[PDB]
DNA sequence: CACAGTGATGCAAATCAAGTGTGAAGCCAGACAAAAACCC
DNA sequence: CGGTTTTTGTCTGGCTTCACACTTGATTTGCATCACTGTG
DNA sequence: AATCTGGCCTGTCTTATAAGACAGGCCAGAT
């Protein structure tokens, strides 16, 4: 795990907190810019390619059949298997709640110049409410494929908001959602285990489960050290949804995961208090039936890294994470940093 | 033993030097008056006083005989406080001083007056709204709220970078009304109406917010603020009342621009263009207004339950910050106009037939038209589709024209023209950057000779203001060689300001009525000067305020009746106290400034108040 | 004060004026008068050496509605005479011993809201 | 060891308001005499 | 060093006017307190 | 060999002294 300081272009503002990258064939995007999408990137699309621990952000367009979805911020991502990409929730520029769900797909890619589909799924049934800081993950069991949307928060309801707390959050309902994308449905399950609301908690889906680690419970103000497992049965009648509980699970929340190889993982950042940063790495093993987390070596963090009251990043894929820190104010306002694996 | 002088004497001593005119006083007394000694030396005595033009002296041993007391009611301090700038700290030593020497408390102490200041502040007098607002809360004792209004603070949330203290939009209005309470009697009287008529009152509410930049940051622990500051600011503008089938004009501010009237509701320090904090802190604003378009406020004046009904206006912006508010492009874009559709190129082409098309109401559908897409198009046929609304709006303003913002960009074109005629960029194309410099050098030295004006880095209202004369033609016509471009030169500036007052008056229609009949005339002219003899700056392109002020301001007037009342002139002039209110009024720590500023800026602006420094002037 | 001779004269004057005439109420600027005819060598000297013992002694000498409990009071006065300082310290003791004070406070309640207004 | 503020807070500290005979103080009256400055 | 010119008082009974008596629970004031300001 | 791209730059543009919009030259890399 070595860490690396990364240069920016001129558009280094558009970086923010609550951006998020994906990955198309080894190609890195950037999506979520601060701000509404300018005359110099009407998308809010970027093609994200450091060369040599310099960045350049390049605008990439989209196709004539596509949606202009607005910046998001702390959106529930997945990545769908023909490759394609989930956003469902986040904050919008107007600091808004999307309930919309948009696919993001390669539609050409002539002349290593990438166009973009951003097509809108509708969702009917039992709709999550409009989210951030919420995980989506795809499952697989017996040869089906179904979504789960788990925790988050939102705006108070319409009925007891009020404008002198208008921006007050509270935890979602902690159900999970099996949400079928070829139909359009969304199932809501209510199950015993789960009884707390959770938010920025990390999700590593393998088969049939999906593991909810860490996060942060806003009644409770904890961020429990709890790791659920949660699996899904897709028979030919209605699905079931079976949660477990499995000690030794990780305190993190808002931490970042990327993949090293197959069926390993790495989790680091995060805060494992309010104003204590998660230094420490944890090295996860999955099995078809078991799940290993394990204490890494820690990297070499630089000074900076050690006493930032927040850091900030996504994973760029390859095993490799792009963080972010606040930086000197007049300068520029962040300071990034790549950890490869 | 040489006598001394009279006064210094003991009583016993003064006794016997005057004995002898004492006997001769108690004649006088018991022959003319009656042996009332008292009343004949006190009547002695000050007619000798104002005999040696000593009325003072004479004045007050006349209100000590009366004997009534001296002090100054609580209220009465509290507006000499305000409205003289004194700090607490500063009237404190007045006050002090006051009681020392004169052993009496003229004025009151200072928990007295910070007792008065109760009345003024929203929160104070009760109210309700018939239907109860939407998502607002009914409490009525809320005075200075939190801005970021339960913004979510978390190390796991979005930063939180900014500090903001508001009033509740409604407890405000209430507020605000309460202040004007005897101004709005005396107008329904002067109508001839009932005082205590309560009929449906309609109060239109000038909405202005404009960005300040260099807020220094204080030291000290805190949110690691911008150094730039937001405010959002209401001036009452008239109230009528609905008495049969006439709308009766009860009350019209006659100083609507002043730093007077304009009031503050909102100070935070953040940065405008930082939209995610923006829309944070304002939107809470926007909720509050939006519920009481639908609803009458039934308040109680005078022992009178009366009825009230708002309207909205959002005037009192500039053009950055209405296109940053109603989803618009910046304004480089073609899309010129934040009143129509029109592009720059066919602003240039047609100039003056172009109505408004644009409203609240339309980019919020074009937004959602971008957002989806519909027609399945490409992004140079979607964006021309939506004519450039590619944001979602926010807050609803006015189509209309600022006049200062108008003022300041139309005199800075004609500082450019200036120049450019001094170069004769009308005969020689090129010029180099070089060649370009000197120019503006010669032409600002030489509105230093002429005009007394020194060169300035940003245009200003009042460099405008004394820019845009006939007598400036006059000097910069002193550089230019041909008199064929002296005569252009004149006819521009001729026609420009026969239309100034149009736009900048409070009422053209009575104070400039010709100039509002030929305003459709005379900027058909001054388009077509443009469009000849200025071909080289205004062939394919036209400025931004140069088309709003060429095709608009006839509709506008019309719909309006004003364009000058709505400018953001007095909000800007609020932004001038902000910067004293912050230094000399408010405690000096990142976590009091903002709410401090608030409090006193919004004493400042109360009428209540300011009518006892006219009192003098019955 | 220091005496003069010619004062400690007119105070004799006036003692013996005194004892000759007991129930008699003297006139002040007809008794200056003729003291001053009196006064206008030996009988002087037993004043003039009474006066330096005075100086010798001047050496000396120079080295709005009332509270609640106010309208308890003031009812309570009548009986207390019957029975200023003092009738205080007394009216204070019984109305500390003493439900029984919420009517004048009532009372009291009534005439904060005239004050007021 | 710069220095005079920037406004709200909250705890001393002082004032209030009433009940009414206490002595203390200044005062008037006429006439005259102490003291304390000025005219060789 | 008196001669001479003004301050200052005595003497007295009785005239007014006033503050001072003490207590109790509120109001109204006085004042140090906090962490920062700007001119560099 | 040519062309048409499309990105990068500088400059001037609103409006307005720090940015965003836009045009147009400049040249390398495809059709
Ligand atoms: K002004
Ligand atoms: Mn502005
Ligand atoms: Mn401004
Ligand atoms: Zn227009």
């Amino acid at each position: 795990v070595s860490l690396q300081m990364v240069t920016v272009g001129h558009n280094i503002a558009l970086i923010q907190p609550g951006f998020s990258l994906m990955n198309f064939d080894g190609q890195v995007f950037f999506f979520g810019q601060k701000g509404w999408p300018k005359r110099s990137c009407p998308t809010g699309v970027f093609h994200f390619d450091i060369k040599q621990n310099h960045l350049k952000l390049k605008p990439a367009i989209f196709s004539k059949d596509s949606c202009y979805l607005p910046p998001l911020r702390y959106p529930a991502t997945c990545s769908y298997k023909k490759h394609q990409y989930i956003i469902h929730g986040g904050k919008t520029p107007n600091n808004e709640l999307s309930d919309k769900i948009y696919i993001m797909s390669v539609a050409c890619k002539n002349n290593k110049k990438v166009t973009f589909r951003c097509t809108e799924k509708d969702l009917v049934g039992d709709v999550p409410e409009p989210r951030y800081g919420h995980s989506i993950d795809v499952v697989y069991s017996r040869g089906k494929s179904m979504g789960v949307l788990f925790g988050g928060r939102s705006y108070m309801p319409s009925t007891q908001r009020t404008t002198e707390k208008w921006n007050s959050v509270a935890d979602c309902l902690p159900h999970v959602f099996l949400i079928d994308f070829e139909f359009g449905c969304a199932t809501s399950y209510i199950l015993p285990e789960l009884q707390d609301g959770l938010s920025f908690h990390v999700s590593i889906a393998r088969n049939d489960t999906v593991y909810i680690l860490g996060g942060h419970s806003l009644a409770s103000n904890i961020r429990p050290a709890n790791l659920y497992r949660i699996r899904v049965d897709l028979p030919l009648g209605t699905p079931a949804v079976n949660c477990t509980v499995l000690p030794g699970g990780i305190s993190v929340s808002s931490a970042i995961l990327t993949q090293t190889n197959n069926d390993e993982f790495v989790i680091v950042g995060g805060y494992q208090l309010e104003n204590q940063k998660r230094m420490v790495c944890s090295l996860v093993s999955l099995g078809d039936n078991t799940i290993e987390i394990s204490e890494m070596e820690t990297p070499d963090w630089t000074s900076d890294i050690k006493h930032s009251k927040i850091w900030f990043g996504s994973n760029m894929g390859n095993g490799t994470i792009f963080l972010g820190i606040p930086g000197d104010n007049k300068s520029e306002a962040f300071y990034f940093y790549t950890l490869r694996c | 033993r040489p006598r001394q002088h009279l006064l210094s004497l003991t009583r016993r001593a003064q006794k016997h030097r005057l004995r002898e005119l004492k006997i001769q006083v108690k004649e006088f007394a018991d022959k003319e008056e009656g042996g009332d000694v008292k009343a004949v030396c006190l009547t002695l005595f000050l007619l000798a006083l104002r005999a040696r033009n000593e009325h003072r002296q004479a004045d007050e041993l006349e209100a000590i005989m009366q004997g009534r007391g001296s002090g100054l009611q609580p209220a009465v301090c509290l507006a000499i406080r305000v409205n003289t700038f004194l700090s607490c700290s500063q009237y404190h030593k007045m006050y002090r001083t006051v009681k020392a020497i004169t052993g009496r408390q003229i004025f009151q102490p200072l928990h007295a007056l910070r007792n008065a200041e109760k009345v003024l502040l929203p929160g104070y007098h009760p109210f309700e709204w018939q239907p109860p607002l939407k998502n607002v809360s009914s409490r009525t004792d809320v005075g200075i709220i939190d801005g970021l209004s339960g913004l979510a603070s978390s190390v796991d949330e979005y930063p939180v970078d900014t500090i903001a203290k508001r009033f509740r939009y409604d407890s405000a209005l209430v507020s605000a009304l309460m202040d004007m309470e005897e101004d709005i009697l005396e107008g329904m009287r002067s109508q001839d109406l009932d005082d205590y008529l309560n009929g449906p009152f309609t109060v239109v509410v000038k909405e202005s917010c404009d960005g300040m930049g260099d807020v220094s940051e204080k030291h000290g622990s805190g949110p690691a603020v911008p150094e730039k500051a937001v405010r959002f600011s209401f001036t009452v503008m008239r109230i009528t009342i609905e008495h049969g089938s006439q709308n009766v004009k009860v009350f019209e501010e006659p100083k609507p621009n002043s730093e007077l009237c304009c009031k503050p509701l909102c100070l935070m320090l953040a940065d405008e263009s930082d939209h995610e904090t923006l829309t944070a802190i304002l939107s809470p604003l926007i909720a509050e207004r939006e519920a009481m378009k639908s609803s009458e406020l039934t308040l109680e004046m005078g022992g009178i339950p009366r009825t009230f009904k708002f309207i909205f206006r959002g005037t009192g912006y500039d053009e950055k910050l209405v296109r940053e508010v109603e989803g618009l492009e910046a304004s480089g874009s073609v899309y010129i106009c934040t009143l129509c559709d029109t592009t720059r190129l066919e602003a240039s082409q047609n100039l003056v037939f172009h109505s408004i098309t644009r409203s609240h109401a339309e980019n919020l559908q074009r937004y959602e038209v971008w957002r989806s897409n519909p027609y399945h198009e490409s992004v140079e046929e979607l964006r021309d589709r939506v004519k450039g609304v590619s944001a979602k709006p926010f807050i609803e303003t006015v189509p209309s024209i600022d006049a200062l913002h108008c003022d300041i960009g139309n005199a800075a074109e004609f500082y450019k023209i200036f120049q450019l005629e001094i170069g004769e960029v009308y005969k020689h194309p090129n010029a180099s950057k070089e060649e370009r410099k000197r120019w503006q050098a010669t032409l600002d030295k030489h509105l230093r000779k002429r005009m007394n004006l020194k060169p300035i880095m940003r245009m200003n209202g009042n460099f405008a203001r004394k820019l845009m004369t006939q007598e400036t033609v006059d000097a910069v016509c002193e550089l230019i060689p041909s008199e064929e471009r002296h005569e252009a030169l004149r006819e521009l500036m001729d026609l420009y300001l026969k239309m100034k007052p149009v736009w900048r008056s409070s009422c053209p229609a009575k104070e400039c009525p010709e100039s509002l009949c030929q305003y459709s005339f005379n900027s058909q002219r001054f388009a077509e000067l443009l469009s000849t003899k200025f071909k080289y700056r205004y062939e394919g392109k036209i400025t931004n305020y140069f088309h709003k002020t060429l095709a608009h301001v006839p509709e506008i007037i019309e719909r309006d009746g004003s364009i000058g009342a709505w400018a953001s002139e007095g909000n800007e002039s609020g932004n001038k106290l902000f910067r004293r209110f912050r230094k000399m009024n408010a405690r000096q720590s990142k976590c009091y400034e903002m709410e401090d500023v608030l409090k006193h800026h919004w004493l400042y602006t109360s009428k209540y108040l300011q009518k006892f420094m006219n009192a003098h002037n019955a | 004060g220091k005496m003069s001779s010619y004062a400690f004269f007119v105070q004799t004057c006036r003692e013996e004026h005194k004892k000759k005439h007991p129930d008699a109420s003297v006139n002040f600027s007809e008794f200056s008068k003729k003291c001053s005819e009196r006064w206008k060598a030996k009988e002087k000297g037993k004043f003039e050496d009474m006066a330096k013992a005075d100086k010798a002694r001047y050496e000396r000498e120079m080295k709005r509605p009332p509270s609640a409990f106010f309208l308890f009071c003031s009812e309570y006065r009548p009986k207390i005479k019957g029975e200023i300082g003092d009738v205080a310290k007394k009216l204070g003791e019984m109305w500390n011993n003493t439900d029984d004070k919420q009517p004048y406070e009532k009372k009291a309640a009534k005439l904060k809201e005239k004050y007021e207004k």
